[PDB]
């Protein structure tokens, strides 16, 4: 596979996202690390799908709403950042105020 | 020109009269004073103040009143106060708390806090800064325990152990000269301050004393080695001579004596009473009465902290399975029931709140959680505010009195008890620069940056392959202070005066800073900051109900805590 | 032929503990209000002051129970226990500081026990 | 009073006559004798025996017959016996096997096994304790290989390599003074004992000899460097002078000679024959005949161990792809077919069982599995019991004879072959305290605790953030023996007498314990414990069928093994 | 996310449990580490759901039965322990003899 | 669980395979590390199922075809190797030219 350090690390984000999605599917309000993991993994998968940085900047604000998460979590998350390999190389995505 | 207080707080961190919520608790700390000069605040970045000719002095060499490091705009939470200041570090020590910058052009600059060519900057605006936690009940069982402790803002581990040997799994003991030498060597690679306790057991002086000479920083008396009158007596005689502290886990079984017998053996000498409530160990059921005496420095361990709905079931089962007790053996059941008591655990919450138990500690990996000393201190303060109300002493609707009482339990008080408060345990000028930055939203939960000896040792930080340091995954990571030889300069091995005089460091080739243990034997309860109360604690032998000043101390367990499911992935 | 990994097949028979040592039964009462549990290998005369029994009968002896087990006395409980003889050099040091030498010094042990209020010095 | 034998075994571990199943194999070991005094067993914990005045002596200083560490109630499995004893360690060495405790009050205490103030305790009741494994066929290719080896109870790695260079990927060789110096330095950071082999190739003495002087502990002759008569001859002449061992991987191709030519070059001198069966390398097809000779110390490598249904397909393919051989090139196919042979692999199982191959080894990362030497030894013993029955020599329905024969293959015999059995390779008084504790259910699969020089180096242990050490995830982890400078005191770098005399340690600044290689040149097959058989091995050049004493040695491959899918997550 | 050491480690238990559940779904008798992973992850998810220590002590004895696992696995597992963040903080769960 | 180093490492392969399978399920042509992860995990699960080395040598050539992967990926993968615990212990599987 030739995994570099970041590829090994970012596997953890996907796994945390899978865990959080299962928790949401059984009806839990998600906590801070859960919410972060979901939106982060969403960005990284979006880059893999070939979306643009602008698209992911928009979409990332609509992955979770305040009724998906516990009290205070929306206000704890000011922005979520992820770097992934887009078709045109690694780029940084910042999603500002992902949960209103 | 004027700035509204909301914008000011957002740019520079809060100022006098402003309050900040501690994580997701109901606890509010208020800025008592601020060392700044409004308009001359220090800050670093593009077009910011700490630039040459401006807030950075371009004239002075490092020796000339210039800092190695300025933390700008810190909200300090310390036994000494809750207040706004710049913190100046040099040679790995806090040299200045006040106002940093450039006297060329700024008013109110503390004279030894010049930002010069040699100065690094850490922005603490919007952060709470505390002393590193001092954990005095550490079992050295699993080296992975160190990062766990760093991530919750602990910077000093005192205790004992050789790894997951049964002796070490039960007791905070590194036994004998050879094991102590081996663990002193091991310590060279642990990115945290360390002090090692020898075995506080024997009936001749020489076997105990040779552990102090070998490099131990103190002694532990543990029932599993025989917490007999003789072991207690010899340990304390050694401690009085060597100027080190003795911790005790007393004879739960009451085999050779009851509490009064242990107190008689102690004979008015100073001692640190571990997990004084007694779930973690000691004379059944009345050990917690220790915490009323003037010669006792009392600590709790963390799993009883605070009293919750899961506490009793968790503890009964824990005790039974960890001592291989059977549920069908009445003596086993009787023992468990005599040791795990809602009456004493509930009272323990209140004794903390009243300043009668002075200290928190983990009991890491033996019956406590290495990374939850700080966490549970605040959960306890929060529960007490909910159930008992603001303390009488409070004013302005702040929780400052309670916050100082509680922060003291894991910072200054353990440092005083151990004889190391000349080096560590508080944010004061002249002490080692062990500093923890916290985002208020994560306060007491997950440290932002842990500074050891003036260099960051541990940080919550993201993708090392990214353009900037914040992209995911943000996790706890060792920083440069832990790497190569810098691990030697950023951490202290605490040792007895006699081992230091005898040249043990040079003999073992220790490269770490060597701290002297001292002034352990003529302190008492009265020396515990904000937690100095002595009183007659009565524990009813039949009902286990705890009384102080004629009043039963009882409270309800809570179903939920702050600093819990909002934060933790598991 | 069901396999339990690492299982024992112990041989037949029984293990006699403390074989060939003199045994002695005595009555012991916890006069205290808190429980007292006594381990197999504590010099019996040096147990908690509040246990009342003939202190002389505990000299040079310990409970005749399996190594690492303990006898429990609830508050107020009186029961019989069986003692066996200490072995080795038959010396005791420390614990409650009643012996600090040969267990043969009965007179001196009892005098110390009495002075310190160990119940049952007769 | 009497205790039934089931309860006794559960409390103290098994005693005389009791049997224990090794993992999920059909192999039973029986306690041959027990050093205890029934009723005075040592044990540690609340209300237990090793307490001051009781089973712990409170009088004596460490020097006075007191241990640094007591393993209580060990079931020892060693070439020297299968028996119950306390094991006493001091200064990092086994000083006492017998009965530990306090002579004040206990009968039968071994005089130098006093539990005193200086003594740490490890409970070995219910555990099997063996010597650490000695792996003498290690390629140093990937440092991650070390934990792999520790997790399966290996404590000494002998071999060579500079990391994943082609030379090192093929051969156990650290070539020349400079590479050997570099790897000696590297060794300072590897938490395992190490000895390094130089290149056993050259036609002048000086190029070979300068590697021994530089710090090599032995030599490897490998066909990939030219396993010619000259290289064999010079290596052995160097080895005879320097008192170190030579390992050989002979000329598979028969290019300069057949087996008889290699034997002529050796000329009766002592040599270690690696992967003597020949799948791992050597004169096609008759190399395994080496194992009949008195001057040959024969080892197998582990992938042929034991013969299974997947073995041949796995090996043919492995050979072909690792030598870039094509399936459409008849010379390639012929070579593969001449090298990978069911007839010799099947016979290898039986030669192990008969004590004709003396040693096991990994061939880690070149054609063997770093963490499966111990594992496959027992799978082989199990297969042989199934197919050949209890050996004649057995009694009481135990497998003790077979268990001693087999444990010898990875403990004492490699140590003897290498010239290091004065330090390591068995649980005997006066040897280094490299000890592996095993839960019987996990025996030979996953070590519980690995003790290196008297300190735990590696343990299967759980959540470092937990109240106790057992909560999930339980995984293999480095312990305190590996951390800081303690890694120097807990591990041995084995070196030639000449390098030691020449001050190589001081020259390179090595801080590890330095072990001397010696007594390598006047041993033979007869010196291999429980595995001392010499005989004429015939290998039919046409059919590859192996005969000993006129009888064909053949057995079936098995479809299933114990110590496999019940245990492993992958 | 601010993962602490234990949060990073315990992701592994969830992953091992997912792997084991897939193996059980295709009809395999589970081995020792598989069984342990399943029951451990069950406890940690139960705490996340807000169950009590007493509930998980009961439930953990009924996640796998002896016909779910290979011969000898029930007897190899004396108890499984896990610490997780309950609504009232970290607590220890010990499930005794999880598979009869 | 008593995870050894390899058991901890090989969890990563399973996770990478799960990630890659999700990417294939939403219609992406898989890249080099994705393809490798899928086939590797397939081999390890095959060993767990009790298949032979010979079976996995055959099957591994039919897990992904060239239309499952991006241009050049078939030619980048000369062979994929994995070691797993078969019923008869650890064995090495080499799949040669897995994608034609
Ligand atoms: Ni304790
Ligand atoms: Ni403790
Ligand atoms: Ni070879
Ligand atoms: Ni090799
Ligand atoms: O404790
Ligand atoms: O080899």
């Amino acid at each position: 596979m030739h995994l570099n350090p970041a590829e090994k690390e970012k596997l953890q984000i996907f796994l945390a996202s899978e865990l959080a999605l299962k928790r949401k599917a059984r009806g839990l309000k998600l906590n801070y690390p859960e919410a972060v993991a979901i939106i982060t993994s969403f960005i990284m998968e979006g880059a893999r799908d070939g979306k643009t940085v602008a698209m992911l900047m928009e979409e990332g604000k609509h992955v979770l709403t305040r009724d998906d998460v516990m009290e205070g979590v929306p206000e704890m998350i000011d922005d979520i950042q992820a770097e992934a390999t887009f078709p045109d190389g690694t780029k940084l995505v910042t999603v500002h105020n992902p949960i209103s | 020109m004027k700035i509204n207080r909301q914008q000011y707080a957002e740019s520079y961190g809060p100022t006098v009269g402003d309050q900040v919520r501690l994580a997701d608790t109901d606890l509010w700390i208020e800025v008592e004073k601020d060392y700044t000069t409004y308009g001359d605040e220090a800050n670093f970045g593009g077009g910011k103040v700490l630039r040459e000719g401006m807030g950075e002095n371009g004239t002075y060499t490092r020796t000339e009143n210039v800092l190695d490091l300025l933390l700008t705009n810190a909200l300090i939470l310390d036994y000494t106060g809750i207040y706004k200041a710049d913190i100046g570090v040099k040679d790995g020590y806090i040299v200045g708390i006040g106002k940093g910058g450039n006297p060329d052009i700024m008013d109110g600059v503390t004279p030894n806090m010049i930002v010069g060519t040699a100065t690094e900057v850490i922005a603490a605006e919007g952060k709470i800064v505390t002393a590193g936690g001092i954990d005095t009940h550490v079992h050295f069982i699993n080296p992975d325990q160190v990062d766990v402790a760093l991530a919750n803002g602990i910077t000093t581990l005192f205790g004992g152990g050789t790894g997951p040997a049964e002796g070490s799994k039960a007791t905070t003991v590194t036994p004998g000269p050879w094991n102590i030498e081996k663990m002193l060597k091991s310590t060279e690679g642990l990115p945290i301050n360390v002090g090692i306790l020898g075995k506080g057991h024997g009936s001749s002086i020489a076997p105990i004393m040779e552990q102090i000479d070998a490099g131990a920083a103190g002694l532990k008396i543990h029932e599993d080695w025989g917490a007999t009158p003789a072991s207690i007596d010899r340990s304390l005689t050694v401690a009085d001579e060597a100027d080190v502290q003795v911790a005790i886990h007393s004879d739960t079984l009451n085999e050779a004596g009851f509490l009064e017998d242990t107190l008689r053996a102690i004979n008015g000498r100073v001692i640190h009473s571990f997990h004084v409530e007694g779930a973690g160990g000691g004379h059944a059921p009345d050990i917690m009465a220790m915490a009323g005496h003037p010669n006792v420095l009392p600590s709790s361990t963390n799993p009883t902290r605070p009293f919750t709905v899961n506490t009793i079931d968790e503890h009964l089962d824990m005790l039974m399975v960890c001592h291989h007790l059977k549920q069908n053996i009445p003596e086993d059941v009787a023992f468990a029931d005599s040791r795990i008591r809602p009456e004493t655990i509930a009272a323990e919450d209140i004794l903390h709140d009243l300043g009668i138990i002075s200290m928190m500690s983990t009991d890491a990996l033996a019956m406590g959680r290495a990374g939850e000393m700080v966490l549970r201190t605040w959960q306890t303060a929060d529960k007490m505010k909910k159930q008992r109300g603001p303390l009488a002493e409070e004013k302005n609707g702040s929780d400052n009195f309670r916050a100082k009482r509680y922060v003291s339990k894991y910072t200054i008080n353990p440092a005083i008890a151990q004889g190391i408060a000349h080096e560590v345990g508080s944010i004061e000028e002249g002490k080692f620069a062990d500093l923890v930055l916290w985002e208020p939203k994560f306060f007491g939960v997950k440290a932002d940056r842990v500074i050891k000896g003036g260099i960051i040792a541990y940080a919550q930080i993201g993708d090392p392959s990214a353009s900037i340091p914040t992209p995911q995954p943000v996790m706890g990571r060792r920083m440069y202070g832990t790497v190569g030889d810098l691990i030697h300069d950023t951490n202290i091995t605490f040792m007895s005066k006699s081992s230091i005089q005898q040249g043990v460091p040079a003999k073992l080739g220790l490269k770490r800073r060597i701290g002297t243990v001292k002034n352990c034997r003529n302190i008492g309860k009265k020396d515990m900051k904000w937690n100095d109360v002595t009183t007659d604690i009565d524990i009813n032998p039949e009902t286990y109900e705890v009384k102080v000043d004629g009043e039963v101390l009882t409270c309800e367990p809570v179903k939920e805590l702050p600093m819990a499911q909002r934060y933790f992935l598991f | 032929n069901y396999i339990v990994p690492g299982e024992y097949r112990v041989a037949e028979g029984e293990i006699e503990i403390n074989a060939g040592r003199e045994k002695t039964t005595i009555r012991v009462s916890n006069t205290g209000d808190r429980p007292i549990q006594v381990g197999s290998h504590i010099h019996f005369v040096e147990v908690n002051k509040e246990l009342l029994f003939d202190r002389a009968e505990g000299i040079g002896r310990r409970l005749n129970i399996p190594s690492g087990t303990a006898a429990r006395f609830e508050p107020g409980e009186e029961m019989e226990v069986e003692l066996t003889e200490l072995g080795g050099n038959r010396e005791v040091f420390g614990i409650s500081d009643l012996t600090n030498g040969s267990v043969d010094n009965k007179e001196l042990i009892l005098q110390r026990a009495k002075e310190l209020g160990y119940k049952g010095v007769e």
